[PDB]
Order: structure tokens, then C-alpha cells, then sequence
RNA sequence: CACGUCCCUCUCCAAACGAGAGAACAUGCAUGGGCUGGCAUGAGCGCGUGGGGCCCCGAGGCGCUGAACCUUGAGGCCUCAUGCUGGGACU
RNA sequence: GGUAUCGUGAGGGUAGUACGAGGUACUCCCAUGCCGUGCCUCUGGUUUCUGGAGUUUGUCGAACGGCAAGUGCUCCGACGCUAUCGCACGGUGGUUAGCCAGUCCCAAGACCAGAUGCCCA
RNA sequence: GUGGAAAUGCGGCCAGGUGACCAAUCAAUCCUCCCACGGUGAGCUUUCUUUUCACCAUAAUCCACUUGGGCCUUUCGAGUUGUUCGGAACGGGGGCUCAAGAUUGAAAAAUGCAGUUGUGAGUUCUAUUAAAGCAAAAACCUGGGG
RNA sequence: AACGUGUCGCGAUGGAUGACUUGGCUUCCUAUUUCGUUGAAGAACGCAGCAAAGUGCGAUAAGUGGUAUCAAUUGCAGAUUACCGAAUCUUUGAACGCAAACGGCGCAUGGGAGAAAUCCCCGUGCAUGCCAUAUUUCUCAGUGUCG
RNA sequence: CGGCUCUUCCUAACCUAGCGGCUAAGGGUUGGAUUGUUCACCCACUGACAGGGAACGUGAGCUGGGUUUAGACCGUCGUGAGACAG
RNA sequence: GGGUAAACGGCAAGGUAGCCAAAUGCCUCGUCUUCCAAUUAGAGACGCGCAUGAAUGGAUUAAUGAGAUUCCCUCUGUCCCGAGUUACUAUCUAGCGAAACGACAGUCAAGGGAACGGACUUGAAGGGCUAAGCGGGGAAAGAAGACCCUGUUGAGUUUGACUCCAGUCUG
RNA sequence: ACUGCAGACCGUACUCAUCACCGCAUCAGGUCCCCAAGCAUACAAUGCUCUGGUACAUAGAGAAAGGUACACUCAGGGAAGUCGGCAAAAUAGAUGCGUAAGUUCGCAAGAAGCAUUGGCUCUGAGGGCAACAACUCAGAACUGCUUACGGCGGGGAAUCCAACUGUAUAAU
RNA sequence: UGGUUGGCGUAGCAAAGAUCUAACGGAACGUUGGAUACUGGAGCGGGGAAGGAUUUCGUGCCAACGGCACUCGUACACGAGUUGUUCGGAUACUGAGCACAACGUUACACCGUUUUUAGGAAAAGGGGCAACAGAGAACCUGGGAUUAUAUUCCAAAAAGAAAUUGCAUG
RNA sequence: ACUCGGGUGGAGGCCUGUAGCGAUGCUGACGUGCAAAUCGCUCGCAUGAUUUGGGUAUCGGAGCGAAAGACUCAUCGAACCACCU
């Protein structure tokens, strides 16, 4: 069993990964291995971490995914880690409370 | 000149030309087999046959694979490779240390041994102060009876 | 290895056919023609090479319309109503 | 390889059906001059580099 | 056409090829045998590291076994034994 | 006139050399070196008798037998070829060491009426 | 819109993300290979050979649902083959979630094949030098706000 | 003898020569003589009953139409020649809707087929610059000038 | 240039031969260290280690060490590019 | 007029530290020592250095080097001194089939001569045709000598050659 | 959710190489990518093998000299050869020992240098998961050697130069 | 410039190990069987890029060509052959880059910037291009489907199973 | 005071050596060749200043050069084409 490419492209680049596959017909057949992307992340300046409620959908299928598959139902849900939201909810509240005090 | 059918037989026998067998004695009936469908009739009909792949036995090897188990063919003259190529030091260290880290981890789980001594030995296991499992197996026994006395 | 062994080193094309002249003179990397000077509107034409001016001047082709308008000037553009 | 602009395929297509022996009956005309095709091409010789 | 020479064919003291030497139904060729040599104890069956449950597995060893094989072929010997046996060119 | 055989030998080539020891200061000895001409009994070298054996990896299901490794590799190895690495041999006469002749080598375009055998339709 | 104490589950503009970027290694599957077993076919068969060889296949798509990581919660050790880590929350119990993966099944035995699983190995894919720090962008996504 | 040499006779190879010449060269002349955004020249691709090239032509494709002319064309088959008004004139090309190793892609307009509209084909327009004009006098911009 | 290789010829003869310096070209005239060499000088042998010619014998025989073009280095010369039979 | 040499350079100054017959030393194979039976070599010293020497860098350097060089051990056909075997060639055949070169040819000795003849003079040979070698000669072929010189010929480079032209700066 | 219709353009053969490209050629040269078995082995070295491919490289006969070789062997000597150890030979794997000067303390170093190594029948060691899996190392007897594949460093002492790896006159 | 020549049937056609056999074919090298080797997975393997562009395939042919031969050929002649909603490409990314426009410069645009002293929106920074190895990218197998194409062909039980885009439909 | 064992780890324009990139030697083959620069063995680098495809940019009184006047399509101390000629 030696295999050859089936899609018109023939280079071992990262976007052209292939999977060897024994078939029902007992052929051994290369198949395109999907170009998996890492999923949604909290922003790079906030340490760039993978989000919890969100799937690493390729945008090729992200359009067809349910909205909540790419988010949590929290404010900034598809954008920020829960701690990052809570950092703000505190920082919004506490900073305004000092400003409200600087009028006195 | 049935070179076409042999092209065809090889394709529909799903093999190489080397294996397909066109019957020498009936070249003419083979000779008028223009279509793959004609040749498939010749394949069931026995004029064309696929030969078995030429044998490549492992019996010499399996008999050798017995003797190697019994330590035959092992010594200095039979070794091309450096002792490290022939069996890596990193391979032994991993196995040695995965084994130690696991046994320390098995006792800590059943608490045959204190969560204290586990560091005491997890960290000595990493400095190969323990040659084997049963070296650590007895050290855990003797690092522990020292405690049993008090 | 500047000879036959470096002839194997040469693999590309400098020129593909031109959209105008049809010459294999379209430098694909500098998208222009060495012959017609295409895409420049005015076609390449040098007096130091009249063997080439002659080679591609009018009458070199069908003169597809020019035959029609020549016939007409000869006939005073005579016309049916 | 596979790649061809159709414009190149039309040209090799052009030269391909142009690559034919002269019709037999053309040689039998009065005042005929042609015998062999003087513009026969062979892929292994003249190259239509397109 | 005579005598004969030559070719084809066979042999080799000859030999790049020609030439040479020979043969020419001849132990000539062929196998076989015997011999002279070579190697070095065949295949095959029938003491032993230990091992496995009296036998089995066991490298090696022993015995038959100076055996087995090879020995004229770019061309050892023996007639020892059997086997197989002219055409063309030229004058 | 063929064919064949034995010879002739004009002409041409041409070679032996050195050292030492003995013996008695010539003769006479005896070895060797070199040269030369061979030869292969012996001794060495050479092996594609891939002869016989051993042996390594691959391989033939295995033993046997092989096979592949461009002769797999190691040992022995006849025939043969060959070595001053073996061995044999290297001669005279006449003239002035030379030189010539001979021995030695090619020898009739040296055209041999030398001989000879056979047949000469 | 909505469940959940939580991690989170289900149902114009603006900012962020995917795109998106590393040798290796480790691990999982993949694959190939080997072995064991079992079947099936073939082959060897002077002798020997419960034997040698071959084959024993499982597509995308979908549906139900172990390893690595992140996190929630609750009440000196932890950790790797390895240069770590911990009150800025370690470990333990329960939970969440991602990424692979497994198995259940649909496909799908009406196919393949020809007259079986499992087990081992390899492959596969998913720090260092640095005065070197190792593309962009559409598409798309999610949000904040409306 | 042989080879080789040489003469001659034939023959081959060769293609001179001579004759030929619908070609060239040179000179001279004539005129209602001078392309193109109304798409030129060039390039491409095509079109014949058998047609590769050349020529002719352009999906109306070795031609349509007008005219004269006549009985052919002619390899075979099958039932023209000459000129010029009407047209036809595919992809391109200054090339111009945007591109272009893409027979790609537009926007607008009308058509078509079609179809359970979306798709699909088609026509026409759609480059830039500049001049004119807004003839029922377009819409505007300027802390230009004023009012 | 040299060597190597091979042959050959000469003699104002080194050895050998015959004489008593003369005749004598017959046959022979070594192996090495240094250096491209020739040459020289050395070591050893030797009966001796003679001198020469052959297009300074011999490159479609070789070798290519010398000479040796372009590269480069040094010294000297040159303002420099560059020169040097260094 | 001043400054500058890790500007060009020198050794105005007179070669310092160093290092050498060195890839730099003519003389020269220097001299001494060491290496060998023997050494124009090498190493090590020496330094009247033709003509060493300091970022035209000096010296010294472990590691590195298909760098130069000397020697050593091992090793061997390098050699003494060649022999044998192989396989492909060559050789012979079937098929196929060039090229270079080509005035004409083509045995020598002497001679003379454009001063080293295959043609001439005088001698000496030589029947013809072959096959395989061979490499002496054919001053064999190769290319209008890359050397050298010439030409009121080139080009490249240089420059404080002549003539200039940009650039620069100044007015 | 579903269903209905529709889903247009061009590429698509073959090649990718000791005959399909470039090299005037079916030219021993050159030319990117992917898949890539078994055994020995450290191995993508090397040798060999199943599969897939080949059997295309003009052939024949025989085995002059001289050659070419990705062919060997050579007694005794051992570099005397030569300009020069050129070329050849030689070293060689692994293990255990041992390893000098000099040094920038990294090295030099695989320095150098000895040594053991086959076969066979055994032993020992080294793990997993619960309440069977490797295959290396080690040792031991017995026994064998013709020292018997492939592959695999020759070493040392010094001087010159350049510090090093690198680059670089394609074709002296 | 053409032709011809001697050399010459010569030099050679010696790199990569290799063929043998029978049967058949044929007018006389191929075909098949067997044997034998070779390649030896960094292959005289199976697919692609560039390049080539019909070499593909079948039948025939072997005049010429395949440096020997051919019955065979990548040669010759004739007839065939390449099938896509999903592969690749474009539609539809950006990149090193390029350059239209404008503007500027130039005796001259065939130059330069690449935004334009610049009113670039037609319903804050003009337009475009530039990657068949980058980004993007909805499809899989089975076939008894070919002489030659298949992730392209298959037919109502679509062998079938999907995903996907547009519109529309309940 | 921070040293001596042992492991770990996998560093380096590190080493041996494939592939690949070269190309030292034989001054080997060939040298009217397979080749208008090749063949053989040997050899050098082979984790890096590496090799390599595509694309793109820079050229003729110019380009580009770890610099050889090297390379710039078999052409380079000034490419090639045409022209003056
Ligand atoms: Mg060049
Ligand atoms: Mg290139
Ligand atoms: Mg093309
Ligand atoms: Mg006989
Ligand atoms: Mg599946
Ligand atoms: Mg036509
Ligand atoms: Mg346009
Ligand atoms: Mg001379
Ligand atoms: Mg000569
Ligand atoms: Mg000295
Ligand atoms: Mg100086
Ligand atoms: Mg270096
Ligand atoms: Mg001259
Ligand atoms: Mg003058
Ligand atoms: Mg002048
Ligand atoms: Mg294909
Ligand atoms: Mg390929
Ligand atoms: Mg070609
Ligand atoms: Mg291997
Ligand atoms: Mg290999
Ligand atoms: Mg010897
Ligand atoms: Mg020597
Ligand atoms: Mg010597
Ligand atoms: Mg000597
Ligand atoms: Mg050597
Ligand atoms: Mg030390
Ligand atoms: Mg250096
Ligand atoms: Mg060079
Ligand atoms: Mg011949
Ligand atoms: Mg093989
Ligand atoms: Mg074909
Ligand atoms: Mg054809
Ligand atoms: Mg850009
Ligand atoms: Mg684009
Ligand atoms: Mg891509
Ligand atoms: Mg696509
Ligand atoms: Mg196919
Ligand atoms: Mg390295
Ligand atoms: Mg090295
Ligand atoms: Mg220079
Ligand atoms: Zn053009």
C-alpha cells in the first residue's frame, strides 16, 4: 500500500495535511485532513487564552453553528474570560465609586 | 499478441502484470477479448488467472526470533550499534522513572506511605537514588519501618 | 557547468504569447511584450530594424477593413439610396 | 501538466488539427503543386512552446 | 579430369585473425571405469553444556567415513569398457 | 606444370661477460654476479578446476541442496602460466684486443638446373 | 430569549477573536508493520512441516454519548523524560468546559472479499540560537451598544 | 595471377549546363488616390461535402445581396466568373465597463428561455481627457465679489 | 629543464685486455640522502663507478617536480594601476 | 598658520617591542646544532636583516584545515621486479557506421641547398598486396603563436599625462 | 424543520524522464513535490527480498599484445620508488580499560594504547494489570575458528599560513 | 554555394551486471507459458508541478525514424479518448511586488511618486493586479464503469450516502 | 565560604555520516567524449552564514558580488539583438 494525492494539490504544506484511510473497498486512500483552527480566545493583550464556552469551529462551519456554540450567555460571552468580565464589573464599579467620592 | 488483455487482466484482477496468468494454451480465445467485460468473462472462465504473490517466508526469522529470546545472537561480535543506539539511555531513564513515579503514586493513593515521604522519594527517584522498582520498593518499606519504630 | 548541465537548470518562461502580436514575447514578469511593447498603446517600432518594421506593417495581415475602404475611395463611395 | 488557459488549449487544439497529411484528392487537381504537407509538426521535434 | 591441395568438420605441441601442427573410421569423440591428484571426512541415519516431563530438546562429538565430491576441461594418465559414428572448392 | 618432401645457404643478424676463490706466478680448477637462450622436476607466486571445505547476511517453509552478495568472505587447492623467487645451457677457427669466418638466428627477391616423391586430362 | 450558586448550559458603529504562523518530544488515534489466535484460500509435501503464503475490508456524513488542558465550586507540597509550579490558590472531593479519542448505533453489508480480534513496535499528526523572536488580509465569528 | 593503374563502351551517383520563365530589379506614368472610437492596422479563432497549408470569408463564414455575364465548376462528387452600392463582419486590438497565461467578471438597460423567483443566454450603454451644451437653460461648491 | 624509459654511436680509456706511456670502443661502468634538477656534494658498494653525440637523443611515450597565464601572499620598486629574469 | 599617521606613507623622523636565511635573506646549499649511512630538505639557534617589524598591523597562539612542509609508526607491488587471474575492450564475426585529415606523395646514407630532403646530385636498397601492433619520422594534425616585435591598431586599469565633463562647495 | 427547483465558467488524456522537459538527440548531464514494505543493522548506510516493475540499453565466437576497471592476488624486502607515500595498502563495528603534550580549560580525544567479541545450552537482572507483556544488559558453562559478508577512523611528532564554521575564479 | 571523395566497411556502436526455453505469430522480432535474474520503497514503482501538448488509447502499420534488428515502438496512418454544485483555478484574500488614474517631470512619457496642492462616497485616505505550494476551499465511498476518464461516469431501489449555495415552499 | 560523586537534560555557524549541496585528489576515465565540463572512486559541508520550488526586485558606459574582474541564458576586463557599418 503506497498512497498518492487525490486533490489536485501535491505539497506537504500545513494546509494540505492528509489522512491515510483503509476503505470499505479495502483501498488505502489519502483524505484531506481538516485544517483545524484553534477557537475563540480572549484578546491577546489579556493573555490570549482559549474561551471556555466556545468551540474551535472553522469559519467554514461557524456560519452554520448555533450562536451559543461560539459563546457563553454572559456579557462579553464570546469575547472575555469570566474573570476578565469580572475584572471590569469591579473596575467599572470601583472606579466610578472613587470618582463619585472625588466630588467630596 | 495478447498484450492488451494482459493489460486488462492485470487491472481487473487488481494486481500487476507479473501475477496475472494468461493461459498459454488458449491465446486465441483470449485474443478476441477486446473489452474489460470480455476479459472478465475470461477470468471466471479460467483462461486468465491471478497467480499468488511470490512467497516471502518469515519462518527463518521466527525461528531466529525464538533464539534471540533465549539470548542467542547477542554478544560483542553481533553488535554493530553503540550501547546507546542499541538501547537509548533516555529510554531506560523514562521507563525507570515513570515506574518510580507511578509506584510512589500508587502508595500515596492507598496511603501506604505519607504524602510527606512522597516528596521525600519523588525527588530522590529523580536523582536515581533508586536503581529499580524493588530498590524503591524496599526503600519505601525501610524508609517507613524507620517510622514504625516511632 | 555552464553548458549542457545548466541547460537543465532553466525551467520557466520569460515570455508567453502576447495578447496583441501573438508573439511569444510577452515578458510575464514585467507584464509587457518585447515585440509589440504591449500593453503600451503605441506599438513598438524601430527604424534601426526595418526588416522588422516591414515584417509586421500593414498589408502583412488581412487588411480586413482597409480593403473595403480602399475599394470605396476608388468608387467615390458610390452608394445605393 | 493539467494547467492550460483555454486560450492555449485552443491553440494547441489549432495546431493539432492542423497537423494532418494533405488530403489525397488535393494532389489530383489540375496544376497542383503540393505533395507532402510542408508544415507537419512533431511534438518530439518542433516545439509549439505555449 | 588425374595426382593432389584447400574448405567444412575434429584435434592441439599453434594461435589476435590468417598461418601452424595433426586427424581424416582413427580409442577419433563421447560418457563410464581404473589411476594420479585435490580437498577433507558427505547425506543419512545411529558422547554431550544443560534443559523439559525413562525418554524427548541440545551446539558440538562419535561411528559407518582418507569419506563425499571433484579429477581435463585452453584441451592429467590408462584401451581400461561401452557408445557414436565424409560434403563441398580448386586445377 | 601442379603438389609435396627433404635440403643448399649467398645475404643479413650475431654474445657472452665479469668477479672471486682454489691450485701453482701462466696453466689448471671451483663457485658466483651480470647477460643471454630456454624450461617448470622441485620451490615460490598465481586459481574462474568459484575444485573441495569452512563461513557471514539475505533467500528457497525446513533439513538436504542451493542461491544472491557484480568471484560475499576465509582455508587448502591441481592443470597451467611464471620467478635469477626454481632450474638447465651459453662451442671454435683464421687473420691483424679488434677483425673475419664458424658455431647460433632468419635465410632463394640469392628466384637453388639442388635432390626427391606423385600425377602430368 | 433562558437554565445553572458558579465554571457555564439551552433556545450603523465599536471592540475582540478565528484567519495566524516552532524544531523536537511526549500522548492519543491514524496508518503501516509484527506477533498471538481463529477462520478461509493457496503452496510445499523424497523426507520432514498442528506447516509456509495470501486474505480476513469499513468511506464521508450524522446520532447518542478516555487522555490533555482551562476554569468553577467546595474542604512545604504538586509535577514532568525534561529545563516547573503553588495564598496572584497547590493539592482532595464534586462540577464545568475545550481539544483530541473511545465506544452505541445510522451509513452498512443490498458493499468489499474470497471461494479475526487482540497484541506489540515504528510512523503520524496535535525548547534552543536570538543584537534572529520567528507574514498579511478577505472571509467569518462573538461581543459592547444600539 | 592479384590488387592497383590506364584507355574505351555502357550504366549508376550527381546535378551543372542549355533552352524555358505567370518572378525579380530598375525607369517612367496616371488618378475624383490616403486608415481609425461609425472599432483601424496587427494578432487570434474559425468557415468548404470531402480542405493541412495558402487564398477567400466571419456563426449570413472559399460567402448573402446588387450588376453584368453567361453555361459551367471540375480531383471526386454534386446543381460560374467579373465587378459593386446592400448587408454580414466571431475573439481581440488604440481597445474603451473591470480585469486577464481567467475564452473570467460587473452595474444599468431591454429582450429571451425557463422555472420552482433564483439561475442562464442575448443586445445596448458604461474608459480617460478635452471642447460644446444644459436651448423647456441641469444640480451644485467657495470665511472669491457683491447684494 | 629534468627525470624515467629504450636504443644507438663516438673516444682526448674510468675499469677490463695486451703491452711498455702506448695501443685498445670490444663489453661494463652501482645503489642511495639533500635538491625539480643537470650539476655538485655526500654515504655505501664496486674491477670501476670516464667523458660525450644522437634536434643540449627520446612529451600524439610518460611524468609535470622546474619553468610555469589567470587566484593569492611576501619583500623591494611604483603616487597608482601595476612591475621584479626575487 | 595650525591639527592629524588604527590618513597615504617614512623610519620630518631615523626601525622601538618584537620576530627571521621566516611564504619576507641577494650573498646562500649562510654558520652552528639536531635529524640520516649519507640531508641543497626539515626543526632549533644565530642575525653584517640585499630588502623584517608593528591595525601598510608585530609577535604568540589552543581548536579548526580536502591549506604548505618535514619526519615517524603501521602499511603496502612505489619499488627491487615483475608474475598470475578476472570482467570489459581491443582481436575475429553479423548488423550499423562516422570524424579528423587529406597538395602530391611517402626506403635510406652522403651531399649540397631558405644552411636537418619524400622529390635534387651521387650511392644503397626496394616484387606486389595484406592483418595485427607500434609510435621513430612524416620538422604528423590541432588554432591566421596567447610569447616577442611592428601598426602614427584596440580595449581594461591607473594617474598630481593632455583635453575636459558631471558632483561638490563658494560668490 | 421540511420540501421544490437550480447549482454556471475553465483545467481534467499522457508525461514528468538514463526514450515524453532543458541540453541541436530516445544525450550516462540537469530538473520541485508526495507515498515508500521485509530481513540483517544503530541505519533511509550496505547487502539482499515480497509488492509494483524490469529483462531496455546491439549481438555472436573465442579469450594475442596494449589498455579500461566502481577487479583481485603476490615469495623476500618494506618507500630503496617518486618531485612528493602519488596511488594502493592500512585503520575500522561494539564493550571494557587507558589516554600526552599543549590549552582560550571547552578541549586536544576516537588522542595514543592494549583487550574481549562466534556457536550453543543456561542462569540473573530489568515491568504491567488485576485477585499477561517486552528486549535489552549481565553472567556461565560447553564448544568452534580457515580469524572467514556488508559496512566501518590509519596514527603520531613538528614547522608555515589562516583563528574558527563559512565563501569563492560555473568550464585548469 | 552545391555535389562528391580518400581515409573506410574503418574508428567505433565496450558506463548500469541477463537472458534461457517451448509454443505460437510472422514473408522472416513480438505474444504466452515456464525458467532466470534484476530494480530493491531516495525503486527502470505510484501520483503531481514546470515543461511538453496528443506523446494517451485501439486498430493497422513498419516506407522513412527508433545509430543492430523488429513481426514491436513515444514512429507512421486511421479512428477514438479527457465528463465535476463539492477536485484545482477563477467568481472572492492578501504578500514580496506592480502599475492605471491623477499629478508632476521630460524637447517628448515609452519616467516617477503610487495616491492626487486633493471636490476620487452615486445609493477620511481613488481603481486594479500580484500565490494552481501562503490564506481560502460544500463529497464520500462502492462499482461488473472505458481500448483510453473518473473523488468528474453510474439512474429510480440513482450503488448509494452526504454536505453545500441561491431562490422558493409549506 | 561552594565545591567533589551521580544522574537529568539536549546545547552547539559541535563531530562521524546519509539525502541534498559541493568538488580535494587520482593531475584516474573520457578527451573528434555519454557530455561544447561528463564518468568513476576518493574527498569536503551536511542544525546551518544550510539546501531547495514558486513568486518578486536589481542589468549593460549597467546590474550583482563573503570580491574570483566572478556572474548577468554555452556570450563578460563591459550581455545579447539590430542598426550606423
Ligand atoms: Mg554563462
Ligand atoms: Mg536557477
Ligand atoms: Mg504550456
Ligand atoms: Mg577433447
Ligand atoms: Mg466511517
Ligand atoms: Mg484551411
Ligand atoms: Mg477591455
Ligand atoms: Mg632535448
Ligand atoms: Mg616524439
Ligand atoms: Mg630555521
Ligand atoms: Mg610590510
Ligand atoms: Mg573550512
Ligand atoms: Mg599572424
Ligand atoms: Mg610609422
Ligand atoms: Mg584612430
Ligand atoms: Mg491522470
Ligand atoms: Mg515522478
Ligand atoms: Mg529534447
Ligand atoms: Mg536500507
Ligand atoms: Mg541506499
Ligand atoms: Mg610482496
Ligand atoms: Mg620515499
Ligand atoms: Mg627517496
Ligand atoms: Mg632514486
Ligand atoms: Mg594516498
Ligand atoms: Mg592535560
Ligand atoms: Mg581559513
Ligand atoms: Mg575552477
Ligand atoms: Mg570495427
Ligand atoms: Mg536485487
Ligand atoms: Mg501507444
Ligand atoms: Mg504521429
Ligand atoms: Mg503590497
Ligand atoms: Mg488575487
Ligand atoms: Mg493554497
Ligand atoms: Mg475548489
Ligand atoms: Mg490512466
Ligand atoms: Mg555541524
Ligand atoms: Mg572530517
Ligand atoms: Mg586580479
Ligand atoms: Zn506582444
Amino acid at each position: 500500500p503506497r498512497v498518492q494525492y487525490r486533490r489536485r494539490m501535491h505539497y506537504a504544506t500545513r494546509g494540505n495535511r492528509m489522512k491515510l484511510v483503509r476503505t470499505p473497498g479495502n483501498r488505502l486512500v489519502m483524505q484531506k485532513r481538516v485544517k483545524r483552527s484553534q477557537g475563540p480566545h480572549t484578546p491577546w493583550v489579556l493573555g490570549h487564552k482559549r474561551l471556555a464556552g466556545t468551540k474551535a469551529l472553522r469559519h467554514t462551519e461557524a456560519r452554520l453553528a448555533s450562536r451559543h456554540e461560539k459563546s457563553t450567555s454572559r456579557p462579553y460571552g464570546g469575547v472575555l474570560s469570566h474573570e476578565q468580565v469580572r475584572d471590569r464589573i469591579v473596575r467599572a464599579f470601583l472606579i466610578e465609586e472613587q470618582r463619585i467620592v472625588k466630588r467630596a | 499478441s495478447l498484450k492488451l488483455q494482459a493489460r486488462l487482466a492485470a487491472d481487473i484482477l487488481r494486481c500487476g502484470r507479473h501475477r496475472v496468468w494468461l493461459d498459454p494454451n488458449e491465446a486465441s480465445e483470449i485474443s478476441n477479448a477486446n473489452s474489460r467485460k470480455s476479459v472478465r468473462k475470461l477470468i471466471k472462465d479460467g483462461l486468465i488467472i491471478r497467480k499468488p504473490v511470490k512467497v516471502h517466508s518469515r519462518s527463518r526469522w521466527r525461528h531466529m526470533k525464538e533464539a534471540k529470546s533465549m539470548g542467542r545472537h547477542e554478544g560483542a561480535g553481533r553488535r554493530e550499534g553503540t550501547r546507546e543506539a542499541r538501547m537509548p539511555s533516555k529510554e531506560l531513564w523514562m521507563r525507570r522513572l515513570r515506574i518510580l513515579r507511578r509506584l510512589l503514586r500508587k502508595y500515596r493513593e492507598e496511603k501506604k506511605i505519607d504524602r510527606h515521604i512522597y516528596r521525600e522519594l519523588y525527588v530522590k527517584a529523580k536523582g536515581n537514588v533508586f536503581r529499580n522498582k524493588r530498590n524503591l520498593m524496599e526503600h519505601i518499606h525501610k524508609v517507613k519501618n524507620e517510622k514504625k519504630k516511632e | 557547468t555552464k553548458g549542457t548541465t545548466s541547460m537543465g537548470q532553466r525551467h520557466g518562461r520569460t515570455h508567453i504569447l502576447c495578447r496583441r502580436c501573438g508573439r511569444n514575447a510577452y515578458h510575464v514578469q514585467w507584464e509587457r511584450c518585447a515585440a509589440c511593447a504591449y500593453p503600451r498603446a503605441s506599438r513598438r517600432r524601430y527604424n534601426w530594424s526595418v526588416k522588422a518594421i516591414k515584417r509586421r506593417r500593414t498589408g502583412t495581415g488581412r487588411m480586413r477593413y482597409l480593403k473595403e475602404v480602399n475599394r470605396r475611395i476608388k468608387n467615390h463611395f458610390k452608394t445605393s439610396l | 501538466g493539467r494547467f492550460k488557459p483555454l486560450a492555449i488549449k485552443k491553440k494547441y487544439a489549432k495546431k493539432l488539427k492542423q497537423n494532418r497529411p494533405v488530403p489525397y484528392w488535393i494532389r489530383l487537381r489540375t496544376g497542383n503543386r503540393i505533395k507532402w504537407n510542408e508544415k507537419r509538426r512533431h511534438w518530439r521535434r518542433t516545439k509549439l512552446h505555449y
